[PDB]
C-alpha cells in the first residue's frame, strides 16, 4: 500500500472488522444484553424471575 | 449421564446424590474408559 499522512481520505488506512453469527444444533452460548428491575413487595404485581 | 447435548454428573462424599456440574458439550459418547 504504502500509506502516506498527506494522502487523501480515499487513499488514508480503514479499519474493516465483520462480525459474523453460525447456528447449529447444538446449545447455543451467545446470547444478547438482558434487562432487570427492581423489588417491590406487599403489592398485586407481575413478576418475571428468570 | 448425558442427554439432549447435556452432560451433567452427580457426587457425595461421607443417602441422595447432590447436582455438581452441568455442560451444554453435544458430542456423541458411546463408550467409557477410567486411568489410574
Amino acid at each position: 500500500y504504502g500509506f502516506r499522512p498527506t494522502y487523501g481520505v480515499g487513499h488514508q488506512p480503514y479499519r474493516v472488522v465483520v462480525l459474523s453469527f453460525e447456528l447449529l444444533h447444538a446449545p447455543a452460548t451467545v446470547c444478547g444484553p438482558k434487562k432487570s428491575t427492581n423489588l417491590v413487595k406487599n403489592k398485586c404485581v407481575n413478576f418475571n424471575f428468570n | 449421564k448425558n442427554i439432549d447435548g447435556y452432560f451433567k454428573i452427580y457426587s457425595k462424599h461421607t443417602s441422595a446424590l447432590e447436582p455438581l456440574v452441568d455442560l451444554p458439550i453435544g458430542i456423541n459418547i458411546t463408550r467409557f474408559q477410567t486411568l489410574l
